[PDB]
């Protein structure tokens, strides 16, 4: 190995984005569906 | 052609000097470190710790 | 100074991620030979014929199988006991067909698992360990030689060899209880006496350790957090485990001796694989187990049966099915 | 030849030689008496063809690709009998005893395994003239029997004169007033015969050791496995070997 | 008649991306009681 | 076929020297006793 | 404290973990072709090429 | 098509194991 | 002939719970970083 990076950041998501990302997700599952079961 | 008795599988000429440039080519190797030493040093221990 | 000074301080040096040694000049080639030819031979390669008798079997998984029937199936009939390498086969379809990588796996791995062994000697050497764990280590490359090798010698074909698979395993397990009564044989008897009490003696060791803990935790965290590494103190009340067993049976059957008490873990298992795997070894020369049938008879002279004559017609439905086109003649000599 | 008679048994084992027919020397006449009877009659094939549909620049004739031979040594066929009877305008052979088949197994392009009995039985034989010339030319009509014997058992457990008849692990087949007639084809193992077509020529012979040899020509069908599949149009091509005697 | 690789196409479109945006937000609150230092930061 | 058979005895004389002359190189005296 | 947009930005003032990314997009791209043509020839049938 | 998944289910159990080799918490005294 | 609902079987029965327990380990190193107080606390 080498050091330790300085370049070490955190990753967030507060709970607001969770919702977003979540309900982004569920409703392109809801529209992507009928089209990919044919 | 299998069942044949021949030495070591070498059923071509070729591959004996497959065999002799591979054992003498770690040899000379060998020799760069071991070889070129007083065949005549002794101990009486189990086990020597000569040199390198 | 030399090259080849600076070439061995580094195949014998400890510092190594994996100790590589001079037993893995010879272990590491062969077992990634034996590895990368298994992982395509599982997946994909072609049917075999296996009796001999042009009727290939299927053994991969691009021919319609699964995990548990795919294998690589073992050599031709046809072949034998004849070394078959890659280049005494005229193409790699005729290698294929017959047989090929069964013995191309089998003795890069007996080649392998051989300097596997000598290599957990040498790093006990540089280390500063006294030597054995690699005469535990016999224990079952003594079974894998048995299964791969001595009895492919003894019945005279690596088609008699086991199917590197896990339906193929039962398939050498059932058609060498038909020809050799293996489970009368007193040999498996030591050996599920070894692994029956191996596994006793794992679980009552393991057991008793961890029921004489020091408390060194919270009851939030675990309780394996109160060992920390390397440690010099001891983490088990050794007295209070010596006597919970000494109430348990009686007082005079139990190890107060530590080393005495791992020294028994690692006899029972390994004696009773050695042995084992010379019961494999020598039922591989047809000296088979005990036969009592018929043993049991009246003063008039009829038979009585016994289990003995049940566990026969057992044997003998298997016997009359196993290879179901290979033979021609009454009696299985092979 | 008279030189394979030479080595013994331990000299030829291993080497591949017993597989290979004799090379005759010379040409010259010879004439088959009125109880002539060939001897060591042996035919050994050194290239195969199976008729397939081949991928040309737009079009797809059938046309011959050929095959590597799978099954290692084991097609020679060895040791075949039989009278030279003679007709007045043709002499003409019928064999009787020797091996007269070699089970063998070719390998096309895409992998497919197409195995196929290479046999003489009950060959007829009829060749211009009388007397074996370097011209001369005999062929005709041999059958071939069914690769497998019927006893065989698939891997269900099914043979056309043993086994079961029924799919053994699906219970629930024969079931109602039509059973398992969807699958009768593979329930039913048929015993099949074929013909195939040989022509050989003799082109170099022995008078005064009266062994003839030369260059033949064999098709024939493959298998089917008692009526599994379409069998497919086997052509071979090699060489053979006669003791006149 | 439905193509049998688009429950695979859907479940998977569902599952696989929305449990990756639960564990951004669960090491967020981690790291927020990571660094608050009481009865959870351990 | 006999261009393969030749790289395999290169390959496997490769190893076995290196495992033959590896013995020999005063191989007893690689301790963590002594030297 | 970044977004989840602006992870992989932590790359910018390293080049030595700039190349080792970069490499592992080079390994996922050559490991698709692979193993992409080797789906590909499970399914192909060269019965009729015309 | 069937086949697909017992190739990703048997080389997916290779790669954990390769990361538990190579990237093991490595324990330490101290 | 195979079963069609085999592989919502086996492809979420190794990704429903083998995310689970990567999400156990990602909390586990948040909350070891979270209390260290240095580059990614926050
Ligand atoms: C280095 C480890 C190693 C070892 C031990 C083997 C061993 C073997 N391989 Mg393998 N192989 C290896 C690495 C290795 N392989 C690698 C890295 C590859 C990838 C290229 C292969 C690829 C490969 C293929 C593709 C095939 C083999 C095959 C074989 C077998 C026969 C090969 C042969 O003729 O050996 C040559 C051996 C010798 C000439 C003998 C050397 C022994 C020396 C001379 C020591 C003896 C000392 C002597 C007795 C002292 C006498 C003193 C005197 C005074 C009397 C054999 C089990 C074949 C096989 O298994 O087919 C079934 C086969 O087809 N191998
Ligand atoms: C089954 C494998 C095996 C293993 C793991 C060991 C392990 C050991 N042997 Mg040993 N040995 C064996 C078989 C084995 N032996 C056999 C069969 C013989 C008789 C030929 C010997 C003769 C022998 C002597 C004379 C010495 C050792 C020594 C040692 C120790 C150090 C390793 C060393 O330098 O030996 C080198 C390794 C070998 C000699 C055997 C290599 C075995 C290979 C890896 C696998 C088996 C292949 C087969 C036997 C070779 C066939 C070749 C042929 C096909 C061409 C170690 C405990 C040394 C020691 O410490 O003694 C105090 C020592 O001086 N061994
Ligand atoms: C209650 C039932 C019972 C029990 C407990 C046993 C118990 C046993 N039977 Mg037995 N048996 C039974 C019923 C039973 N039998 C019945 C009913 C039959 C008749 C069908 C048989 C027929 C039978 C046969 C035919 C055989 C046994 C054998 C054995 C032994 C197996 C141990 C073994 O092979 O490990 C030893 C370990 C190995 C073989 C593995 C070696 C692996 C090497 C060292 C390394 C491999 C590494 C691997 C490739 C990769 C590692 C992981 C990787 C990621 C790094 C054991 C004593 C075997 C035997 O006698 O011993 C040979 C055997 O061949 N039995
Ligand atoms: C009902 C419970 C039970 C019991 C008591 C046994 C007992 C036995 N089985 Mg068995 N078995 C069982 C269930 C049982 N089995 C089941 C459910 C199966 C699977 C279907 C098997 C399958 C099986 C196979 C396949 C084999 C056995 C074998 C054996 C024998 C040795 C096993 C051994 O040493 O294990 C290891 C355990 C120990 C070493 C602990 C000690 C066990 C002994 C018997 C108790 C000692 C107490 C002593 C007699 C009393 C005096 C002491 C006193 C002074 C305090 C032994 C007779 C083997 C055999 O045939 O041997 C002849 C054998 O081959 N069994
Ligand atoms: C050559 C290609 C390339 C490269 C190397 C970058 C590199 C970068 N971009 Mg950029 N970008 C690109 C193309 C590229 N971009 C394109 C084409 C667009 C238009 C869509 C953008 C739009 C864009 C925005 C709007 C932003 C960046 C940002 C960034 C920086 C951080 C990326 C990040 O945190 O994402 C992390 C991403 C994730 C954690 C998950 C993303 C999930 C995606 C949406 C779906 C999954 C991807 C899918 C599997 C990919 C299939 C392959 C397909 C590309 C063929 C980084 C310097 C950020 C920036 O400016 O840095 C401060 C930023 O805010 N980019
Ligand atoms: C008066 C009237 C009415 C008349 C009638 C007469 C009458 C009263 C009759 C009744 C009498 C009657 C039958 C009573 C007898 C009672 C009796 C014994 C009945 C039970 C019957 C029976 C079959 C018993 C025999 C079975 C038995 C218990 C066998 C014991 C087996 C045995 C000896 C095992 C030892 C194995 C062993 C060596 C284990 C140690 C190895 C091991 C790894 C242990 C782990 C371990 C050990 C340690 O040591 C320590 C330290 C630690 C750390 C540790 O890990
Ligand atoms: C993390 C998420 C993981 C899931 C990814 C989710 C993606 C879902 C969308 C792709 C799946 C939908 C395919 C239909 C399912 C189906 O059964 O198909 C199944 C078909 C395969 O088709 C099958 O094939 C078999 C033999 O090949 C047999 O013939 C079957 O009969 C036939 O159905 O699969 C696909 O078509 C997969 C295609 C995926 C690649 C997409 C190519 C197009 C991409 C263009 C990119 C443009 C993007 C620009 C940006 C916008
Ligand atoms: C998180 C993981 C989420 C996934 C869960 C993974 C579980 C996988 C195992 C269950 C799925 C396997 C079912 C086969 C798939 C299949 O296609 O089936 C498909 C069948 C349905 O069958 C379909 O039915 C249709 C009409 O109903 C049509 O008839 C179809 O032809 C027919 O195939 O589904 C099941 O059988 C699901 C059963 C699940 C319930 C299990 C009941 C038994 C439980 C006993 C519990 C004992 C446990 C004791 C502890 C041990
Ligand atoms: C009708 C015929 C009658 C029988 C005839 C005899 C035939 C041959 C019998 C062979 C006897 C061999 C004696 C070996 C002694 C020995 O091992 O000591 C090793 C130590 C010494 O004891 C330890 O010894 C130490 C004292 S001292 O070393 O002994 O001085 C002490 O510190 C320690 O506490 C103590 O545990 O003992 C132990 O650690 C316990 C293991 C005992 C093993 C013996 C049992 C036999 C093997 C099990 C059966 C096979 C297993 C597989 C079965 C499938
Ligand atoms: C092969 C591997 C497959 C990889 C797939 C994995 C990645 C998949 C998921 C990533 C995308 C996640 C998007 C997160 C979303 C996210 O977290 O939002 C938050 C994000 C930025 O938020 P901030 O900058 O406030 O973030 C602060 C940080 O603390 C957290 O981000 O917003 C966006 O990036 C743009 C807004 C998109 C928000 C969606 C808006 C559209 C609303 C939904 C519309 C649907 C309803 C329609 C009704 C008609
Ligand atoms: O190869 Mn496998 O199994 Ca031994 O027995 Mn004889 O050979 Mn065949 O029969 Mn039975
Ligand atoms: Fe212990």
């Amino acid at each position: 190995m080498t050091g330790p990076n300085p370049n070490k950041q955190a990753v967030e998501l507060n709970r607001t984005s969770l919702y977003w990302g979540l309900l982004l997700i569920f409703v392109l599952a809801v529209l992507f569906s009928s089209y990919f079961f044919n | 052609t299998e069942g044949t008795n021949e030495w070591f599988g070498v059923d071509d000429l070729r591959l004996l000097a497959v065999l002799f440039l591979g054992h003498w080519a770690i040899l000379s190797l060998w020799l760069g470190s071991y070889g070129d030493s007083n065949e005549d040093e002794d101990f009486f221990g189990e086990i020597d710790y000569s040199a390198r | 100074v030399s090259l080849w000074e600076r070439f061995c301080a580094w195949i014998t040096s400890t510092e190594n991620r994996l100790y590589i040694g001079w037993f893995g000049c010879l272990m590491f080639p062969t077992l990634l030979t034996a590895t990368s030819c298994f992982i395509i031979a599982f997946i994909a390669a072609p049917p075999v014929d296996i009796d001999g008798i042009r009727e290939p079997v299927a053994g991969s998984l691009l021919y319609g199988n699964n995990i548990i029937s795919g294998a690589v199936v073992p050599s031709s009939n046809a072949i034998g006991m004849h070394f078959y390498p890659i280049w005494e086969a005229a193409s790699i379809d005729e290698w294929l067909y017959n047989g090929g990588p069964y013995q191309l796996i089998v003795l890069h791995f007996l080649l392998g698992v051989s300097a596997y062994m000598g290599r957990e000697w040498e790093l006990s050497y540089r280390l500063g360990m006294r030597p054995w764990i690699f005469v535990a280590f016999s224990a079952p490359v003594a079974a894998a030689s048995a299964v791969f090798l001595v009895y492919p010698i003894g019945q005279g074909s690596f088609s008699d060899g086991m199917p590197l698979g896990i339906s193929g395993t039962f398939n050498f397990m059932l058609v060498f209880q038909a020809e050799h009564n293996i489970l009368m044989h007193p040999f498996h008897m030591a050996g599920v006496a070894g692994v029956f009490g191996g596994s006793l003696f794992s679980a009552m060791h393991g057991s008793l350790v961890t029921s004489s803990l020091i408390r060194e935790t919270t009851e939030n965290e675990s309780t394996n957090y109160g060992y920390k590494f390397g440690q010099e103190e001891e983490t088990y009340n050794i007295v209070a485990a010596h006597g919970y067993f000494g109430r348990l049976i009686f007082q005079y059957a139990s190890f107060n001796n530590s080393r005495a008490l791992h020294f028994f873990l690692a006899l029972w298992p390994v004696v009773g694989i050695w042995i084992t795997s010379m019961g494999i070894s020598t039922m591989a020369f047809n000296l088979n187990g005990f036969n009592f049938n018929q043993s049991v008879v009246d003063s008039q002279g009829r038979v009585i049966n016994t289990w003995a004559d049940i566990l026969n017609r057992a044997n003998l439905g298997i016997e009359v099915m196993h290879e179901r086109n290979a033979h021609n003649f009454p009696l299985d000599l092979a | 030849k008279s030189q394979i008679n030479e080595l013994s048994y331990l000299q030829v084992k291993g080497t591949g030689l017993a597989n290979r027919c004799a090379e005759v020397v010379g040409e010259d006449s010879i004439k088959p008496k009125p109880g002539a009877k060939l001897v060591d009659m042996c035919i050994e094939p050194k290239a195969w063809a199976v008729e397939e549909e081949v991928g040309k620049a737009g079009k797809t004739e059938k046309k011959f690709v050929n095959s590597k031979v799978m099954t290692r040594q084991t097609y020679t066929l060895d040791a075949i009998e039989g009278p030279i009877t003679v007709d007045g305008g043709k002499i003409t052979f019928n064999e009787k005893e020797g091996i007269d088949y070699a089970a063998t197994t070719v390998q096309l392009p895409g992998g497919e395994r197409v195995p196929f009995l290479f046999t003489v039985k009950d060959l007829v034989a009829k060749g211009n003239g009388d007397t074996f010339k370097p011209g001369f030319q005999m062929g005709g009509d041999f059958n071939t029997p069914s690769y497998r014997t019927g006893l065989f058992l698939d891997p269900k457990g099914r043979g056309g004169t043993t086994g079961y008849d029924m799919a053994v692990a699906l219970p629930a087949l024969q079931l109602g007033e039509e059973g398992d007639a969807e699958l009768f084809g593979e329930n039913n193992k048929v015993f099949d015969i074929t013909q195939g077509r040989i022509e050989m020529e003799v082109n170099k012979v022995n008078a005064e050791d009266s062994e003839i040899g030369g260059v033949f020509v064999a098709t024939q069908l493959s298998d089917t496995d008692m009526g599994s599949k379409t069998p497919k149009k086997v052509l071979t091509k090699g060489i053979f070997y006669a003791k006149v005697d | 008649e439905v193509q049998f690789g688009a429950y695979l196409a859907v479940l998977l479109g569902t599952f696989l991306p929305a449990l990756f945006l639960v564990n951004l937000f669960i090491q967020t609150e981690a790291r927020k009681a990571g660094k608050a230092g009481g009865q959870d930061s351990d | 076929m006999l261009t393969l058979k030749i790289l395999v005895y290169t390959t496997v004389i490769f190893f076995v020297s290196l495992f033959i002359f590896g013995f020999l190189s005063s191989d007893p005296s690689r301790n963590p006793n002594r030297k | 404290a970044l977004p989840w947009y602006r992870v992989h930005t932590v790359v910018l003032n390293d080049p030595g973990r700039l190349i080792a990314v970069h490499l592992m997009h080079t390994a996922l791209v050559a490991g698709w072709a692979g193993s992409m043509a080797l789906y590909e020839l499970a399914v192909f049938d060269p019965s009729d090429p015309v | 098509m069937e086949a697909l998944v017992y190739t990703f289910l048997l080389i997916g159990t290779l790669m954990v194991i390769f990361f538990a080799v190579f990237f093991r918490e490595t324990p330490r005294i101290l």
